[PDB]
């Protein structure tokens, strides 16, 4: 409602910040355990398109992604390389790897976390199969 | 096998512009138009389908032939040999018939409608041949039938039409020629998506019919679509726009990039390779028939592989 | 469309669920289903429009390269919007995973239990056939090279039929009908296997431990990681036959072999040379959690017991920086920070070269960087 | 992509490859209800050969 | 009397527009809370890009113009500092009045307009018995436009999203008849209004 932004550009790091960055890693992302983070996933999970894709369509930056999924802004440009990830903007020369544009989107980042980096409890199948 | 300093194909497929029309429920044909709004230059068009329009016709004609038999040029015929040589065998070990049904399948399933089959009803492919001693061949309702290789095969005129293709593409001057009108079905007012010009801004690339302008797909976007074989790749998982090096559009980076030993040029120094391979008595492995149905695709699409 | 979904079963493979749904509501064959599938997904506008599969061999997420992100997408979107109930689609699909197994191997993770790439049958997939006519689905666990026997039934599956001289369920249809001749598939050290395959799905057995099932393809990998290769089930089953007794004997000999034919004498010996290959293939199983690691928490515990005996013959053994940044999960920039401020002893004053000691480095494992589960506490009150 | 002597290009990596590039060409094609084409001209034969 | 409260948006990073909607979309509630219509808005920076920082609340009323300016979602936006209130100041010297006028002819130019436009005169003509060929009412080839901004805004009893195409054409300020089109703008068929631009 207080976006001061319009919604084609609407961040996650404003809607929905401080709750999901604030419950990534409570003492360790363990989705059997880390309870509240498990719940959040879920929560968005179960409403990632619901109207066109507000949920969806969340900007995310590339130290956010980091955060989400672990893995180093190196690693993350291995995958933009490979072409894994979605960089809505092109750079068009040589690839200038910038860390801090807002450039992918969080449901093309939570589709990415649950497949190649679903790690051992840090698993979809933790939240899904409960309450 | 070396890449000469003059070697080049003329292209075999050769498709026409896709120009439309508006057919009301009078039954009479009025070219479509498009709005071309601008904000006091930027110039954004706008093609809708208009309001008592009753459906919506694509029509286009698109040639094969004969023009892979022999290189355009080859300023070394020693070259020359080992890909006449080389399409003559693949012709005969492996028949025509792979890419030619690849091809027919994107002329008679809408894919040169790249993105106006998204909202529609139904769209039907009526075909005209020319070598042709039947009525037309029509499929209909394609999202309906006619929606994998089979159902192509189970059309009583579809093995007809690939002999034709493949006739074509074996002759030494045979052609096929085909005119496909599209009557395609959208909802009331919907979105026509003819091909932007290169130069927001989205300005269309048109031509005039009855003396005004009308938005068309371009000849060269439409030989793109046809050309959306090439499944045969690293990995493949959806068809490429067959290319040297396979480039993907929406997702910028190149698949078979030379660094992979399965791009064009690559392949093609292994040419020698080839020929001894299909000269075998025994068949070939799957996927070297790949790498050669790659090959004899991107010379249908012909091209220069030179190296100045 | 809109589809009604099959009595859902957890261990059945992704083929199998996308078999036995097409076969079920409208369509005949399952590539229909696929191309029906995909059309929708044309409807919906979506990513998997292009990449979305049709050949059944290659539904999973690890098939696809550059894009298994769109495939789970796709999943994501078939459970919520083609069923009267939703399925838990999702989870029986074998996709990529980050996480590696000790020796620069990779892995794959269906539901909550991650395989290793080493052993994933990437082509001539068995089945139980006998299963397969009782239960009508496949079960995943056919597809990993340690499940020999059907932990149901005791068979060795069937890999090929006489009718089919190769038989996999992805083409058959979950019939008992093969390839060439139409007619029941039916046919067919046992015990030392059977028990390891049981143990394979979540399970017990008498000589193995009560790992989570993520944890035991992890021993199973660390063993062919000894046996060079040729995983056989019945060393197996004896080595955790004597469990606390084998392990330590193989390290023992091992670790005495390696001190005898060392090439360079004693202060100047490293521990990638002597418990070379033992320590490091298996610091990372599934995860250095002690508590499932069983392998690498025994390790720790017989070196902690004698990490002074013989002049601290095992504490002073070299390592270099990198190996310390495997011994604790650290970065060399973080042990690099960690020198600087002190808190190692780079013998020699002044990166990759060979500064630092075991027993130093152990006791720094021990005060900053005991994790929650990489955890002392957990080996200690072992056997 | 490759230089001479078929060794590929450290620069021309694969995002470099699928650059678009563009190009300009003249297009001439048949009107889209025209029936044929007419083309005419006139070869004049003389003996200029002679001397 | 022309009272008037300007609000400017601090958010270095903030789109304009979609802000200005929505103080639109409050003052719109507002309007049909109480049927008061006599709070007009100015964009004191009606820039050729954008609508600028600022969006201000003219009125003739005194106590509606610092009621309306102290509804809830604006002391939520000013509590998170985003916006910055003023107070409820004259302006007898800004005579460059302009007139903000919410040009709806430019929704009559979108495909989707023009199949509106032609729906209803087929339905009108039908009824007056008169043959209507919709083939003929062919669209236009070339509508440029003049400069304009757009506002989305939605409708609580029907969900659609329409567009305030606002547009800014230069008055002078001829009398105050002070009432305003619930969006707080000047339109032709009400009274017709300029409003200070401060
Ligand atoms: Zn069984």
């Amino acid at each position: 409602e207080h976006a001061v932004v319009s919604t084609s550009e609407l961040r996650l790091k404003d809607l929905l910040g401080r709750l999901f960055f604030g419950s990534i890693r409570l003492p360790e992302r363990n989705l059997q355990h880390n309870i509240i983070l498990g719940e959040l996933l879920c929560y968005l999970e179960n409403r990632l398109w619901q109207d066109k894709g507000l949920i969806a369509n969340l900007k995310m930056n590339a130290l956010e992604a980091t955060v989400m999924l672990n893995c180093s802004l190196d690693q993350i440009a291995s995958m933009v390389e490979q072409r894994i990830l979605k960089p809505n903007r092109k750079s068009k020369p040589n690839s200038p790897l910038d860390v801090t544009d807002y450039l992918f989107h969080f449901g093309d980042i939570f589709c990415l976390w649950l497949a190649e980096f679903q790690s051992d409890e840090f698993n979809r199948s933790f939240y899904v199969s409960r309450w | 096998l070396k890449l000469p300093t003059n070697l080049a194909y003329e292209r075999s497929i050769d498709p026409s512009d896709v120009c439309f029309f508006v057919v009301w429920p009078d039954d009479r044909k009025t070219p479509l138009t498009y709005n071309s709004r601008t904000l006091l230059p930027h110039q954004v068009d706008f093609c809708h389908v208009p309001y008592g329009a009753s459906h919506i016709e694509c029509s286009f004609s698109v040639s094969f032939s004969s023009e892979l038999r022999q290189p355009y040029k080859c300023n070394s015929s020693k070259v020359k040999q080992t890909l006449v040589q080389l399409v003559e065998l693949y012709e005969t070990k492996i028949g025509w018939t792979e890419l030619a049904t690849r091809y027919l399948m994107n002329i008679c399933n809408g894919k040169w409608l790249w993105k106006n089959t998204r909202k529609a009803y139904c769209w039907n492919i009526v075909l005209t041949p020319w070598p042709w001693n039947g009525e037309k061949v029509g499929f209909e309702d394609i999202r309906t039938n006619y929606t994998s290789r089979q159902d192509f095969k189970n059309n009583k005129n579809w093995s007809a039409i690939v002999e034709m293709i493949k006739t074509a593409f074996s002759s030494t001057d045979g052609l096929a020629i085909f005119e496909v009108r599209a009557t395609l079905h959208l909802p009331t007012n919907a979105m026509v998506r003819p091909s932007q010009v290169f130069t927001n801004s989205r300005v269309f690339q048109s031509t005039t019919i009855d003396g005004e302008r009308s938005p068309i797909l371009g000849a060269f976007k439409t030989g793109a679509a046809i050309a959306t074989i090439d499944d045969w790749y690293p990995e493949a998982t959806e068809p490429l726009r067959v290319g040297r090096f396979g480039v993907h559009r929406e997702d910028v980076t190149c698949y078979r990039h030379p660094s992979t030993g399965k791009d064009f040029f690559s392949i093609l120094q292994q040419a020698e390779h080839y020929i001894e391979v299909l000269s075998a008595n025994k068949t070939p492995a799957q996927e070297t028939i790949n790498d050669m149905h790659f090959l004899m695709a991107n010379l249908i699409k012909g091209g220069m592989f030179q190296h100045k | 469309m809109f589809l009604q979904r099959p009595k859902p079963y957890s261990d059945e493979s992704l083929e199998s669920f996308f078999i036995r749904v097409a076969n079920k509501n409208g369509y005949g064959d399952v590539h229909r289903f696929l191309e029906a599938t995909k059309r929708f997904l044309q409807d919906i506008d979506h990513n998997g429009y292009q990449t979305f599969p049709t050949d059944i061999t290659r539904i999973n997420p690890y098939s696809a390269k550059n894009s298994s992100s769109a495939r789970t997408a796709s999943f994501l979107k078939l459970a919520q919007l083609t069923f009267n109930e939703p399925p838990e689609l999702l989870g029986l699909a074998i996709n990529r995973t980050n996480m590696k197994y000790s020796p620069s191997t990779s892995a794959v993770v269906r539901g909550a239990e991650v395989f290793p790439r080493s052993l994933l049958r990437t082509h001539s997939i068995p089945c139980c056939p006998l299963c397969l006519r009782e239960n009508g689905y496949a079960s995943y666990l056919w597809h990993f090279q340690g499940y020999e026997y059907c932990h149901s039934h005791n068979v060795p599956l069937i890999t090929t039929c006489s009718c089919g001289k190769e038989f996999d369920y992805r083409v058959s249809g979950l019939k008992g009908i093969c390839c060439k001749c139409k007619e029941p598939i039916t046919l067919t050290g046992h015990e030392a296997a059977c028990t390891v395959s049981n143990w394979l799905a979540g399970h017990e057995s008498k000589p193995l431990p009560n790992l989570p099932k993520s944890y035991r393809w992890g021993l199973v990998h660390w063993w062919m990681g000894i046996k060079d290769s040729e995983f056989d089930h019945f060393s197996f089953v004896q080595f955790f036959s004597n469990w606390p007794r084998s392990f330590h004997s193989i390290i023992e000999d091992e670790v005495e072999f390696n001190l005898e034919h060392a090439v360079v004498s004693t202060s100047e010996l490293r521990l990638k040379d002597l418990l070379g290959r033992l320590f490091f293939g298996s610091i990372r199983l599934p995860e250095r959690n002690l508590q499932h690691n069983i392998i690498l928490g025994e390790l720790l515990c017989y070196l902690e017991n004698r990490l002074w005996q013989d002049k601290g013959l095992i504490a002073n053994l070299k390592m270099n920086a990198l190996e310390a940044t495997v011994m604790l999960n650290c970065s060399l920039d973080q042990i690099a920070s960690m020198v600087e401020q002190r808190i190692l002893k780079p013998n020699r004053k002044s990166v990759t070269d060979y500064l630092f000691h075991f027993g130093d480095i152990f006791c720094l494992w021990l005060a900053e960087f005991q994790s929650d589960e990489f955890n002392r506490s957990f080996y200690v009150s072992r056997w | 992509a490759y230089d001479v002597s078929g060794q590929p290009i450290k620069s021309a990596t694969a995002e470099a490859l699928a650059q678009g590039n563009p190009h300009q060409v003249d297009f001439c094609h048949v009107p889209y209800g025209a029936s044929h084409i007419e083309c005419s001209f006139s070869v004049s034969f003389s003996s200029e050969l002679r001397q | 009397k022309w009272y008037y409260k300007t609000i400017t948006f601090l958010p270095e990073l903030c789109n304009n527009e979609s802000l200005a909607a929505k103080c639109l979309r409050v003052l719109h509630g507002f309007n049909y809370q109480y049927e008061t219509r006599n709070i007009g808005v100015s964009f004191p920076l009606w820039c050729d890009a954008t609508v600028g920082k600022k969006i201000s609340f003219v009125s003739k009323n005194k106590i509606e113009l610092d009621l309306l300016l102290k509804q809830h979602y604006f002391v939520q936006m000013e509590q998170l500092q985003y916006f910055h209130i003023s107070n409820t100041v004259l302006v007898p010297e800004d005579c460059t009045y302009v007139s903000f006028r919410r040009c709806q002819s430019i929704d009559k130019l979108t495909a989707a307009g023009l199949a509106r436009k032609i729906r209803r005169l087929e339905k009108r003509a039908l009824s007056r018995g008169e043959q209507f060929d919709p083939s003929s009412f062919a669209q236009k080839e070339h509508t440029a436009i003049a400069h304009y901004h757009s506002l989305g805004e939605s409708s609580k009893q029907t969900n659609r999203n329409f567009r305030l195409n606002i547009r800014m054409l230069s008055e002078q300020p001829r009398e105050g008849n002070s009432i305003f089109s619930s969006y707080g703008l000047s339109n032709s068929e009400n009274s017709f209004q300029p409003v200070p631009l401060i």
